[PDB]
């Protein structure tokens, strides 16, 4: 007799990974946080003094 | 181990609630405190 | 000072400190290779159905077990005390330096020949000149001629506090009643940041170090305009 | 028992043993003899003694141990 | 019969049931006051308060989980429920007295409590090192609150290690010699000599601070000819045995389980593993000066401390790889308990070695006071003492409640947290190598990303947290029976059944020479 | 005394529904503490 | 030596008056090895089934032989190739003859 | 007909295969560790100050504004 | 077979591929035609039918090594359902940034950084390997 | 001995083991020692 | 004085059900209520005491 793993697996495993993703990415991308990534390769310096 | 079929299932309906039941009691009150900062 | 996203230490700005990249160079392939070991060997235990579940001898085994870690452990001391003493080995300085810990702020006194001293705060975020860090940078740093072995002296008039340099390897306990030696040598000249190392009460995140490296002549010239 | 007495031999007396021979073969090099100063109360002579040229100690070091007169 | 029962205990199991229920509920306030740390540093500036109040939660946040939580569980809980059965023995050598153990730890944790709802709490580190936690620099109650709240709790294992040594030395089957008791019991009879040893010497010298405090003493004070840094020998000379009181019976743990879901009759090398746990607990007591590198020692004193310290790796390995040789030919079971004892064997390794890293008092000067020592520590408590608790908790649930977990529950539980302790501490590596200082509010700009990561990982240790409450009561909702435990020929604690008659061994086991 | 599952703890499982109410009563408020601790330290 | 352990083994089982008890710690004892039996063992196992009245240990012997295998697929199939005069002549069907390898 | 296969110790020789493999490997990672991290920091701190001028460092850092003192 | 509680005492039955020949028979009560197909496995095996066979078997052991052994889907839950809590953290973590932290400091705005980033390049800041060792000082660009 | 039809037997199978050997004997038919065989009879 | 364990032992054997702490008779109620009723009152008054440290 299939159990809950053979009926529902599939779909709590892609729809669990669909969801994680999608949710890191918007939190990560789109509400403000500041990561602070290395200026190297990415920051034009600017005159200071 | 080996264990008897439980003497009063719990369905996936009734854990949903469980386990919405336990996340609440952690987050609001938490919640709450961390919303209201500025006034404290 | 430390940059965005940095793994690894400060890069050196005295010799002691160099030494110390090179020694934690070698400590941490030792690291990485018997965590690797390890989990590779949980791995390996893991993988397969064959069994053998009847009771197995231990002695010769241990002999490896002991034996081999013992020897690793040698070739970590061995570096690591020779960096020990080559620290505490005799230099002679050609100055002295004191600074004493206070909630929250640091004091430097440089009495070798006139009554030099000074307190050095943090620059206030709202304070900041345009380019200046956060939570370094002081309105009186701490000058030193580059190129030379000073003597820094370390106390506290309240709580402890620590006196920490990364980039020199530095960091000497501020302990009020003691009077706790160190030496700096700076192969270079420049700005070199540190921060309070000991939890001395409300403001220990905001009373930091710096250390400005410059020619003798210009250090002579700055203490006597600090009179 | 006699377990547990073997027990403390192999698992801690004779580590012990170990641990100091290894600490005293990493400081058994040679040191630096130290100037001579014919000091009266060192290298004390009230009787000569009963061997040799009644001038050397029993167990005497030319490298380390001075006469009256100094170092060999 | 509920007051004479509950309040009124002289049953070993009921005790180890009490302790089980005040670690989980000293856990949960644990949890809290570590989510407020990473909500502090998430993001640069100040979100609560400048240090003080932070370090009030950084403090409790220490004295709770190894106080409240690690040591009740461990000690008081395991210990009090395995020991007894593990030996066939009636109940605890003082049964009465067990009873006392346990009811000092509430008015202990009430004490904590009361340190930081007075005055402005006490800021102080959880070492307490004068002259910050002195009547100058901490006026008023919280500091004296704390010096009482770990008396009470010394008292407490104080009396508990002499229970359970005597019980463990006395109460045997008269054929059993102490070279035939399970690596578990040897765990807690290592342990309870350490807190024996150790607690007396802290409780030297937090009175010390109290009568600096409140009658004119100078222990501490240099004005009277003290010295700050005599507390410092007091408090690490009973400090560093405590850690290895912390992982002691998660070692014992560690050996049963891997023994249990190795589908073998006993670990590999019991001698080596009995030496081992017998080696760590004596060099244990020599090393304590490598929390002081920094504060001005001599370099000979630095030079032995370095090298006496690193001498722990070598029982320390033996451990391991009798592990991973336990593992060896296993008929493996990958059980949850399994899961949390493999993930102990591996990150304990990890931290063990940035241990011997700090070992180093010339490095140690660089990463003394920085987020390298919270890394190393961390992964040894949060990743190597909370791993055997968790998995001592899945593996014997069913002993002490009569029920099953959902297995699969349990695996969701295990891979969240594995995640979210991995996230929150292994960064932490990176902000002391680069310089982070320790018991700090806010941080230079440069080191935002590796804070930022990291409280995002302590906010996904909270979510396995608040799914383990879940889980217990998916077990005691569902009620599913135990019905056969395999390896009851080499696992005695599972032989009177799930849960065992209150009364157990009133005959005692059959054992001849 | 009861023995058994389910009677050897201070505590009833006669009820999920009640026991939900008790353990979210029980571990709820070890949780909620420390923020209602700084809310108190904030207050002053 | 290998044959002086196989030896042994085979004595055991060939007891006459062996009984259930023994029969079954010798083979939950033999499995604890790192080894896949000889055929020779084997065969004084299944004889002493017989003697036993005892068909089932029979089929779970022949399983235990594929079990202690692990992913050495080769073995099996050469142990039954070995067996089979003994398996013909005292009636054992194999796991695979009885569809209990699905 | 099949051969006999090898049916002792199959669990011992793929141990002793295994722990020959990762100590080569352990030798392998040591070299290439000791060429990607340790000697290309020898190198890169030899480098630098093979003809370091530490009075023109200190000329370009004054003349950018950093120094209180000149 | 029913196990019971009450019989945690006794010789139990076990599946386990390490424990071949468990303690007991997974049947001990036999009816009728049980008891006749014992009688019938004294005699010659040969003249036993794969149906009496397997029914040997049977009241003799409840799984067999290819079902005690079997795989399962259980990964795809366990997986599946810890990156829909891992997932669901990061709603707390989008609550936290919306209600609770307030702005961060000045010095993230982007023109503080390219200030901040010529000061660290003027003051060579890491000059060996770590920070000013990637700016090309000669061409005024990063390597 | 026993006062009641059944107790726990341990078994040191052979000297110096670190491993007992647990099991309940009932009152019966000598049992055996799952590791070594050695006979066991329950003398209530 | 004269031996009176063995009236002291009667006494402590009785087969009356008591715990140990009660079986002396209607004195150690009394000396238990009181007891108890000073460490639980005094349980309460710390409480309150805190309530009192707990503000300014
Ligand atoms: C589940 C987990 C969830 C997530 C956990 C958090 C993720 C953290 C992300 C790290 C990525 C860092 C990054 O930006 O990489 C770019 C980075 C850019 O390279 P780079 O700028 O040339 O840096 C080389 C350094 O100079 C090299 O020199 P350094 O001096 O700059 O290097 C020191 C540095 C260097 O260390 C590292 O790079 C750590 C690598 C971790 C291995 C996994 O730090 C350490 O010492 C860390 C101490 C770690 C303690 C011991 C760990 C045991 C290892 C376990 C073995 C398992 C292996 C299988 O690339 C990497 O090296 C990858 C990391
Ligand atoms: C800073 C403080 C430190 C806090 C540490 C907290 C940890 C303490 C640990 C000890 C737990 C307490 C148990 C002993 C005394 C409790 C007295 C009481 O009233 O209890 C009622 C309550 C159960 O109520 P029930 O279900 O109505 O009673 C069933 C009885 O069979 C039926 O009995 P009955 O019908 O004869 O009478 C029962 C009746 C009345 O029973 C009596 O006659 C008792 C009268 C005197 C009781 C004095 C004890 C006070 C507790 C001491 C600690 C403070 O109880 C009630 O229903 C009303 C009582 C209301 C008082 C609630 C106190 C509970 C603990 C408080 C938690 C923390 C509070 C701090 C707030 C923080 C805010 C900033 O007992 C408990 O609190 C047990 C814990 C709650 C459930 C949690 C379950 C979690 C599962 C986790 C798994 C870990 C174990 C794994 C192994 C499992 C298998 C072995
Ligand atoms: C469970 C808790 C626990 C445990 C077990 C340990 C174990 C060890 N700890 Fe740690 N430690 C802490 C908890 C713990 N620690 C805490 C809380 C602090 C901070 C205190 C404070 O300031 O608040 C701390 C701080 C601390 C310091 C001070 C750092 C500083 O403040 O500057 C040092 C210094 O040596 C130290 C070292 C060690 C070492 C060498 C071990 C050893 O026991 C580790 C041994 C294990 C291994 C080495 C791994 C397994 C071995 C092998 C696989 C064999 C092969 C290995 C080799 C050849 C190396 N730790
Ligand atoms: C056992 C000890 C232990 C544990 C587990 C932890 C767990 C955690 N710790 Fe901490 N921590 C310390 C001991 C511990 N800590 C100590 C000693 C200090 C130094 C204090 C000082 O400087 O004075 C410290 C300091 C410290 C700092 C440094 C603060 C600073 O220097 O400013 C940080 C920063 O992130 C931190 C975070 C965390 C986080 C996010 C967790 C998370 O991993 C926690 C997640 C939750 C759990 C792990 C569950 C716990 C609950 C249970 C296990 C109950 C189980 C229930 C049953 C079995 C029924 N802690
Ligand atoms: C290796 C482990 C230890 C070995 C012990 C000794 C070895 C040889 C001698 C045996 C007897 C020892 C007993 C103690 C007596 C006196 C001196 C012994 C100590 C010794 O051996 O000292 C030596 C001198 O011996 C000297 O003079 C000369 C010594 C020889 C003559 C001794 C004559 C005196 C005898 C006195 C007897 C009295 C007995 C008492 C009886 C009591 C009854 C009531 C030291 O050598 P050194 O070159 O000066 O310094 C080293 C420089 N590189
Ligand atoms: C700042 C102020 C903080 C002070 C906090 C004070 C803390 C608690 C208040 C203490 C109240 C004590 C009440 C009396 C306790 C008596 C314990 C006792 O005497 O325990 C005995 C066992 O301990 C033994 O022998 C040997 C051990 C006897 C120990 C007696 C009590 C010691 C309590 C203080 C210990 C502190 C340690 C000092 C060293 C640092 C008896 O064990 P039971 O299980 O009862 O019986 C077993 C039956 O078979 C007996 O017939
Ligand atoms: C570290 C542990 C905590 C992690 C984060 C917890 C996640 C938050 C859970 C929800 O908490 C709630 O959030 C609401 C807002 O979403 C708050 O309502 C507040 O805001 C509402 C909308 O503005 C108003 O309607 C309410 O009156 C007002 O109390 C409410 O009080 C609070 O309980
Ligand atoms: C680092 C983890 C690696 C684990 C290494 C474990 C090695 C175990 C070896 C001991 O087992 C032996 O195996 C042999 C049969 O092969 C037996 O014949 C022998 O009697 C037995 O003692
Ligand atoms: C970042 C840390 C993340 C941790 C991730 C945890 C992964 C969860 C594993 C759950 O998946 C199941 O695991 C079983 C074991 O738990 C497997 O048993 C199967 O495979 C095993 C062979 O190794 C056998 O022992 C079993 O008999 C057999 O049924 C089963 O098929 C598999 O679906
Ligand atoms: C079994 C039940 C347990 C019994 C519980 C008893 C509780 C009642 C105690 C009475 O309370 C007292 O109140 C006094 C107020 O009059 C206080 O006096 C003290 O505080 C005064 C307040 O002004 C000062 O004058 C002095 O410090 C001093 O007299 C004193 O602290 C306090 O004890
Ligand atoms: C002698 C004692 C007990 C043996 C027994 O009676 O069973 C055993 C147990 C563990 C052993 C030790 C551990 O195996 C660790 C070490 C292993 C080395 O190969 C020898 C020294 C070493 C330190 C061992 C000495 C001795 O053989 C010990 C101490
Ligand atoms: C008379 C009485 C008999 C005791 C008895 O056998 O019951 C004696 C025996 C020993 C006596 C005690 C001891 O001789 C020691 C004490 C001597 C002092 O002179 C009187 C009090 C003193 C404390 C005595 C009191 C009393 O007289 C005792 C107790
Ligand atoms: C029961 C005692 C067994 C003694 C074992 C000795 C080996 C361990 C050595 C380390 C220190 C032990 C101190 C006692
Ligand atoms: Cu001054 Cu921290
Ligand atoms: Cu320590
Ligand atoms: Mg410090
Ligand atoms: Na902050
Ligand atoms: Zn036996």
């Amino acid at each position: 007799a299939p159990d809950f793993h053979d009926k529902y697996g599939n779909a709590v495993l892609a729809s669990g990974a669909t969801f994680c993703v999608a949710v890191w990415v918007y939190m990560a991308t789109q509400i403000g946080i500041e990561w602070n990534p290395s200026p190297v390769g990415r920051v034009t310096p600017k005159e200071w003094r | 181990i080996t264990a008897k079929p439980a003497k009063t299932p719990t369905s996936p309906k009734e854990q949903a609630i469980g386990l919405s039941v336990t996340f609440l009691s952690f987050l609001l009150p938490a919640g709450w405190v961390l919303y209201h900062l500025d006034n404290y | 000072m430390a940059y965005p996203m940095q793994l690894g230490f400060q890069d050196a700005t005295s010799p002691i400190m160099e030494e110390l990249l090179h020694f934690h160079d070698h400590t941490l392939m030792i690291v990485f290779l018997i965590s690797s070991l390890v989990l590779y060997i949980i791995s390996l235990m893991l993988t397969t159905k064959l069994t053998h579940t009847s009771t197995m001898d231990a002695q010769e085994v241990e002999t490896i077990w002991t034996i081999l870690p013992a020897i690793i452990l040698i070739l970590i001391a061995l570096p690591s005390l020779r960096i020990l003493y080559m620290m505490d080995e005799i230099n002679n300085p050609s100055l002295t330096v004191k600074t004493m810990g206070h909630q929250w702020y640091w004091s430097y006194e440089y009495t070798d020949y006139e009554d030099l001293s000074f307190d050095s705060y943090m620059i206030p975020t709202s304070e900041l000149k345009p380019g200046e860090l956060r939570l370094l940078e002081v309105d009186n740093r701490v000058v030193l001629p580059m190129e030379m072995t000073i003597r820094m002296l370390v106390s506290s008039e309240d709580v402890l506090h620590s006196w920490a340099v990364p980039s020199l390897g530095l960091k000497t306990d501020a302990i009020p009643g003691r009077l706790n030696q160190t030496t700096l040598m700076s192969s270079r000249p420049g700005l070199y940041y540190g921060q309070c190392s000991e939890i001395c009460g409300s403001n220990h995140s905001f009373m930091p170090i710096v250390l400005e490296l410059v020619p003798l002549k210009y250090f002579e010239k700055w203490s006597a305009s600090m009179l | 028992g006699a377990r547990t007495w073997r027990f403390l031999t192999f698992g801690l007396a004779l580590p012990s043993v170990a641990l100091c021979t290894l600490n005293s073969w990493l400081h058994s090099g040679h040191r630096e003899r130290p100037a001579f100063i014919p000091y009266h109360h060192l290298r004390i002579r009230t009787k000569p003694f009963s061997w040799g040229d009644g001038n050397h100690t029993f167990f005497h070091n030319p490298r380390v141990n001075p006469l009256p007169t100094g170092y060999e | 019969m509920f007051i004479n029962r509950w309040l009124f205990s002289t049953n070993h199991k009921d005790i180890g049931t009490l302790y089980l229920l005040f670690g989980a509920w000293a856990g949960m306030v644990g949890t809290a006051l570590s989510l407020l740390i990473r909500a502090e540093l998430g993001q640069p500036g100040t979100l609560l308060g400048d240090d003080q109040i932070y370090n009030v939660v950084v403090t409790a946040h220490a004295f709770v989980m190894i106080f409240f939580m690690v040591m009740p569980i461990m000690i008081g809980g395991f210990g009090n429920w395995l020991v007894p059965l593990m030996i066939g023995a009636p109940d605890m050598a003082f049964p009465r007295m067990n009873n006392m153990s346990f009811w000092l730890l509430p008015p202990s944790f009430l004490l904590l409590l009361a340190s930081s709802m007075v005055e402005a709490g006490a800021g102080t580190g959880w070492t307490v090192y004068p002259p910050l936690a002195g009547n100058l620099a901490h006026a008023g109650a919280s500091v004296d609150l704390t010096i009482f709240s770990l008396h009470l709790a010394g008292v407490s294992s104080i009396l508990g290690a002499i229970n359970f040594i005597t019980t463990i030395i006395n109460m045997k089957p008269p054929a059993m010699s102490q070279y035939q008791t399970p690596l578990f019991v040897w765990s807690v009879m290592i342990t309870a000599v350490l807190l024996l040893l150790s607690l007396p010497v802290l409780a030297a010298g937090i009175t010390m601070l109290l009568t600096d405090r409140n009658l004119n003493t100078t222990f501490f004070d240099p004005a009277g000819g003290g010295d700050p840094i005599l507390y410092q020998h007091l408090f690490w000379f009973f400090g560093h045995p405590e850690v290895y009181i912390l992982i002691l019976p998660g070692f014992g743990m560690i050996s049963h389980i891997v023994t249990y879901y190795s589908g073998k009759k006993e670990p590999f090398g019991y001698m080596g593993m009995v030496w081992a746990m017998m080696s760590i607990g004596f060099l244990g007591f020599i090393v304590w000066a490598h929390h002081m590198f920094t504060v001005g020692m001599d370099v000979d004193t630095r030079a032995y401390f370095t090298s006496a310290t690193m001498i722990i790796a070598i029982p320390t390995g033996v451990k391991v790889f009798s592990w991973l040789a336990t593992l060896h030919g296993g008929n493996i079971k990958w059980s949850p308990a399994m899961m949390w004892a493999l993930g102990f064997i591996f990150l304990f390794t990890v931290g063990g070695l940035t241990g011997i890293v700090l070992a180093n008092s010339s490095l140690d000067i660089v990463l003394h006071d920085t987020y390298y020592v919270v890394a190393h520590f961390h992964y040894v408590l949060s990743m190597g003492a909370v791993f055997a608790i968790m998995g001592g908790f899945v593996h014997w649930f069913p002993l002490f409640s009569g029920y099953t977990l959902n297995d699969t529950w349990a695996k969701i539980h295990f891979a969240i947290m594995f995640v979210g302790v991995n996230m929150t501490f292994f960064p932490q590596h990176f902000l002391g190598l680069s310089g982070m200082p320790r018991r700090y509010s806010d941080y230079p700009d440069a080191y935002t990303m590796w804070n930022t990561i990291s409280s995002m990982g302590s906010f996904i240790s909270l979510t396995a947290v608040m799914l383990m409450v879940f889980i217990i009561w998916e077990a005691f909702a569902s009620k599913r029976e135990v019905l056969t435990v395999d390896l009851t020929t080499t696992n005695l604690e599972w032989l009177n059944g799930c849960p065992p008659p209150y009364h157990t061994f009133e005959e005692p086991t059959y054992v001849n020479l | 005394y009861e023995e058994g599952p389910g009677k050897n703890i201070p505590f009833s499982v006669e009820n999920k529904w009640r026991l939900l109410a008790m353990m979210t009563l029980f571990f709820g408020s070890g949780f909620a503490a420390p923020f209602f601790i700084v809310r108190h330290q904030l207050l002053k | 030596t290998d044959e002086e352990f196989d030896a042994r083994w085979v004595t055991y089982f060939n007891k006459p008056d062996i009984d259930a008890w023994e029969l079954r710690k010798g083979m939950n004892t033999l499995v604890g090895y790192d080894l896949v039996p000889e055929p020779k063992i084997i065969d004084a196992a299944l004889r002493a089934c017989r003697r036993l009245n005892d068909f089932a240990s029979a089929v779970r012997i022949l399983e235990v032989v594929k079990d202690k295998a692990g992913p050495h697929k080769e073995i099996y199939p050469y142990v039954i190739q070995e067996l089979r005069p003994t398996l013909n002549e005292l009636g054992i069907s194999t796991p695979e003859e009885l569809g209990l390898d699905k | 007909a099949l051969a006999k296969p090898q049916m002792r110790g199959l669990l011992a020789r793929r141990l002793r295969f295994h722990i020959v493999g990762a100590f080569m490997v352990s030798l392998g990672f040591a070299t290439f560790y000791k060429f990607a991290v340790a000697e290309k920091r020898k190198k890169a701190y030899a480098d630098f100050y093979r003809n370091y001028d530490s009075m023109k460092d200190f000329e370009e850092m004054r003349k950018a504004g950093i120094f209180q003192s000149a | 077979s029913v196990v019971k509680s009450e019989d945690y005492a006794l010789p139990s039955y076990v599946d386990r591929r390490d424990y071949p020949l468990p303690d007991v028979a997974h049947v001990k009560n036999l009816s009728a035609s049980q008891k006749a197909l014992k009688e019938k496995e004294k005699a010659s095996w040969s003249s036993l039918s794969i149906d009496e066979k397997v029914e040997l078997y049977r009241l003799k052991f409840k799984e067999s090594f290819a079902e005690m052994n079997r795989s399962t889907n259980e990964w795809k839950t366990v997986v599946g359902a810890a990156m829909f809590f891992i997932g669901f953290t990061a709603l707390l973590l989008i609550w936290e940034k919306h209600y609770v932290y307030g702005p961060i400091p000045h010095t993230f705005e982007e023109e503080w950084v390219a200030k901040q980033t010529k000061r660290m390049l003027d003051m060579k800041v890491a000059p060996i390997q770590g920070f000013s060792a990637k700016w090309d000082y000669d061409k005024n660009e990063w390597k | 001995p026993s006062i009641t039809n059944k107790r726990i037997v341990g078994c040191i199978c052979e000297e110096d083991n670190s491993t007992v050997i647990w099991f309940w004997l009932h009152k019966g038919e000598a049992q055996r020692c799952p590791s070594c065989g050695t006979h066991y009879k329950l003398v209530p | 004085f004269e031996n009176r364990v063995a009236e002291k032992q009667k006494l402590f054997q009785e087969d009356n059900g008591l715990p140990v702490h009660l079986k002396g008779g209607a004195t150690d109620n009394i000396l238990y209520r009181v007891t108890m009723t000073l460490c639980l009152g005094g349980t309460l008054y710390s409480l309150y005491c805190l309530g009192w440290a707990s503000f300014p």
